[PDB]
């Protein structure tokens, strides 16, 4: 399962 | 940051004129991830050829299989041919059923 | 034994096209078992082993929109970091992103990773205390800045101490038939003559899984460490892996040379002479 939790997260 | 990739062109399973195998070029070590890979047989690109999905290593260079069905025979010759950014010209590397 | 989950993100932008291409693929230890790719007609996540193609419709459906956003996501990354090194917007850039978790024998979390890369090099990486970032560069201090504000590290072990874990333990028990399989290798030594007075013979490892594995040549119980002429090892294109270990031998004294092959299924190394 991917990481859902991160997927809006900009570097 | 910019490699060349490795190359090797392998069957599947120990060679035998008349059985069918696959055909295997395995393209890795490279970076970008542009690439450009043909199977040949005996000079000609053949038509359909899958790959895998890009994954890289721990180093974060790239590889990829791209791979035929194929049957082997005593005279034809298989090869792989690659480009890459880090590639003056296109690299091709014959099929040696030893290695 | 010891089992991991990992997931491995790349996003290459195009110049004109503007969108990057965004591709993930999904392993448990050495078995790809999901992919996703942006360029596809109709961008899904796909089941690529056999295991996990018994994942219900909310399954596909809900990774398929991570991955959707983690696409945007990366694409408003990969701005930044030209912003951020002072790339023009001509120029093509990677940004590859692996993490995931590993769990020991009883499944209890190992460790947990998640780091990233910008064009092949280290960029920013999660420490082992799940709570800290280690910055490799000036731009990747400004990215850490900013993950240090909206407490980003908290957000990252929420995942890799639960779900990310307890997938992988789902998986592992879903794939046990081939995911608690060690497949030894199967072995044997070619002989291919150079002159009248050299050979060659090739110790050959096929069929086996994992892809770690040590072939090492001896002559009288001696390592041969220079001297072997080593293949990278290489997939065969059914999840199983290839690996060949060679040496130039005086004909007559062939029998002198012994391959020794160590791998996770055997638990005593092979010894292969020829024939």
């Amino acid at each position: 399962h991917p990481n859902g939790y991160k997927s809006l997260s900009t570097l | 940051i910019q490699r060349t990739p490795k190359i090797q062109v392998y069957s599947r399973h120990p060679a035998e004129n008349g059985k069918s195998n696959f055909l295997n070029c395995y393209v890795s070590g490279f970076h970008p991830s542009d690439i450009e890979v043909d199977l040949l047989k005996n000079g000609e690109r053949i038509e359909k050829v899958e790959h895998s999905d890009l994954s890289f290593s721990k180093d974060w260079s790239f590889y990829l299989l791209y791979y035929t069905e194929f049957t082997p025979t005593e005279k034809d010759e298989y090869a792989c041919r690659v480009n890459h950014v880090t590639l003056s010209q296109p690299k091709i590397v014959k099929w040696d059923r030893d290695m | 034994g010891s089992h991991s989950m990992r997931y491995f993100y790349t996003s290459v932008s195009r110049p004109g096209r503007g969108e990057p291409r965004f591709i993930s693929v999904g392993y448990v230890d050495d078995t790809q078992f999901v992919r996703f790719d942006s360029d596809a007609a109709s961008p899904r996540e796909e089941p690529r082993a056999p295991w996990i193609e018994q994942e219900g419709p909310e399954y596909w459906d809900r990774n398929t929109q991570i991955y959707k956003a983690q696409a945007q996501t990366d694409r408003e990354s990969l701005r930044n970091l030209r912003g951020y090194y002072n790339q023009s917007e001509a120029g093509s850039h990677t940004l590859q992103s692996m993490y995931g978790c590993d769990v020991g024998p009883d499944g209890r979390l190992l460790r947990g990773h998640d780091q990233y890369a910008y064009d092949g090099k280290d960029y920013i990486a999660l420490n082992e205390d799940l709570r800290s970032w280690t910055a490799a560069d000036t731009a990747a201090q400004i990215t850490q800045r900013k993950w240090e504000a909206a407490r980003e590290a908290e957000q990252r072990r929420a995942y890799l101490e639960g779900e990310c874990v307890e997938w992988l333990r789902r998986y592992l028990e879903n794939g046990k038939d081939k995911l608690e399989r060690a497949d030894p290798p199967k072995t044997h030594v070619t002989h291919h003559p150079i002159s009248d007075h050299e050979a060659t013979l090739r110790c050959w490892a096929l069929g086996f899984y994992p892809a770690e594995i040590t072939l090492t040549w001896q002559r009288d119980g001696e390592d041969q460490t220079q001297d072997t002429e080593l293949v990278e090892t290489r997939p065969a294109g059914d999840r199983t892996f290839q690996k060949w270990a060679a040496v130039v031998v005086p004909s007559g004294e062939e029998q002198r040379y012994t391959c020794h092959v160590q791998h996770e299924g055997l638990p005593k190394p092979l010894t292969l002479r020829w024939e």
